[PDB]
């Protein structure tokens, strides 16, 4: 009875908030019995390059504490070094009535570094890293009242701190980037190298001006993936040019993980932020380029999403195509071509659901013309989740849903296209 | 010269001879609550 996780296949670390201590005392620093009007403190200096983490690992061959080191390094830039410098001084004043207790521990910051792969968690790293304490006080237990006999609580940890999920998404350090030292205008033709030779790899590059572009790759295949570098393009800067902070922390935006489905992204890029663009392992030695478009027509009307590209509707009957669910308010495209000669007047009754996650979807009817790709919208606010309502539809049209997840019940999204007559 | 030939000692048990970590000593209690009020010293001070 856990959570979907919407994340798509790569290597994500999380911050689990800070504060936290081990079960039985295993960090409590000590407690200090401070009489009425005195004062005292608690100081807990450190040294330099010292300072032990605490580490676990599922797969220590591939993450061992130099690699969780390095992800949390491209993650949040830290270095176990920096908490080396640190101090931390707790100061408690009795007032003049009672006497004051103070009990101070030693805290860590939960980090958790985690290998997302279609739905799953392959690989699991915790690191914790040396915090800046916890203190509590409280009136001078009275010798004795009683005395308890209490169990230990096992091995464990307790948060004292706010709670915190920061989740961020690091580039694979195995896979190469290549960068595109030009400003993309209207139109580019991205020829991938050979140097690479079909293993994925990431594209880094800018955009010259700001807008919503469509990029694919040769008859959409194979499937693209984009993400924003987080925090680029406020550093250094060249106009129509690409400036590298060397950022790995990213966000993904859209894109399918299945190498095999045709599809493209419709984007809203910004000129003053960095974008990678994975393409996934190529099976063959054939080539291959990623083209680059500025769209001004309807097609802005698909941002953010990925365009899936049906092929095997030519038939009557039963269709359903599972790909990975977006999350909560983010967008899937489907361009579909009825089956049947395009008459302009034969119609077939189409049937459009989704089975477990609920999304509100728009259809376009697809009428390209000498000025590009024409989108008319001929119906709003289709709830897919068991939808029982039909429409008729040209055989031989082309149409565009665009399916918003409203309710992430799945971690696919299962889109059923069922056709009669 | 054999007396003040002293072995060179190894450095901060980190790995270092430039300089310590510091730390703060003390308070003045109070209308003021001179708390960061106080002491600084260099934290090892021998740590060679």
């Amino acid at each position: 009875t856990q959570r979907v996780l919407p994340y798509s296949n790569g290597l994500y670390v999380i911050n689990k908030g800070d504060g936290y201590i081990r079960t039985n005392d295993k960090d409590l620093i000590g407690t200090l019995l401070i009489e009425a009007g005195s004062s005292g403190s608690i100081i807990q200096p450190r040294l330099r390059n010292t300072t032990r983490p605490l580490f676990t690992t599922s797969n220590d061959t591939k993450f061992s504490q130099q690699y969780t080191e390095e992800r949390l390094k491209d993650a949040f830039n830290v270095q176990l070094f920096n908490t080396s410098t640190s101090l931390f001084k707790f100061v408690e004043e009795a007032p003049s009535d009672k006497n004051i207790c103070i009990k101070a521990y030693n805290t860590y910051e939960k980090y958790e570094l985690i290998d997302y792969q279609n739905g799953s968690i392959v690989n699991k790293a915790e690191y914790y890293l040396p915090s800046l304490g916890y203190c509590e006080v409280t009136n001078a237990p009275s010798p004795e009242s009683e005395v308890v006999k209490m169990q230990v609580a096992e091995d464990g940890f307790i948060q004292n701190g706010p709670e915190e999920e920061i989740v961020v998404g690091v580039i694979d350090p195995s896979e190469n980037i290549q960068e595109i030292n030009t400003a993309i205008s209207d139109n580019y033709t991205y020829n991938i190298p050979g140097i690479v030779n079909n293993n994925p790899f990431y594209i880094l590059f800018t955009v010259n001006t700001t807008g919503i572009y469509k990029i694919n790759a040769q008859n959409n295949l194979p499937s693209l993936k984009i993400y924003e570098a987080i925090g680029s393009g406020n550093r250094n800067f060249q106009s129509g040019n690409l400036c590298d902070d060397d950022i790995k922390a990213i966000n993904y935006i859209t894109g399918f993980d299945s190498p095999n489905a045709k599809s493209y992204l419709v984007v809203l890029l910004n000129k003053d932020k960095n974008y990678y663009i994975r393409v996934p392992q190529t099976s063959s030695n054939i080539e291959n380029q990623i083209q680059f478009k500025r769209e001004e027509g309807d097609l802005r009307n698909l941002m953010n999403s990925s365009v899936n590209i049906i092929d095997n509707l030519n038939s009557t009957g039963a269709h359903y195509y599972t790909r990975q669910s977006p999350d909560v308010h983010d967008y899937i495209s489907y361009e579909f071509t009825i089956p049947g000669n395009f008459n302009n007047k034969d119609t077939s009754n189409i049937r459009l659901y989704t089975s477990y996650n609920q999304g509100i979807g728009t259809l376009f009817r697809v009428t390209e013309t000498i000025d590009g790709y024409n989108l008319i919208n001929i119906q709003q606010n289709l709830h897919l989740l068991n939808n029982t309502n039909s429409i008729r539809l040209l055989n031989g049209a082309i149409y565009i849903l665009k399916v918003e997840v409203t309710e992430l019940n799945n971690y696919n999204i299962r889109l059923h296209i069922d056709i009669t007559n | 010269l054999i007396s003040t030939a002293i072995p060179f000692p190894y450095g901060y048990i980190g790995g270092g001879y430039y300089a310590p970590n510091m730390i703060t000593f003390g308070s003045a209690p109070k209308k003021k609550l001179n708390s960061l009020i106080s002491s600084t010293i260099p934290f090892p001070y021998a740590g060679y």
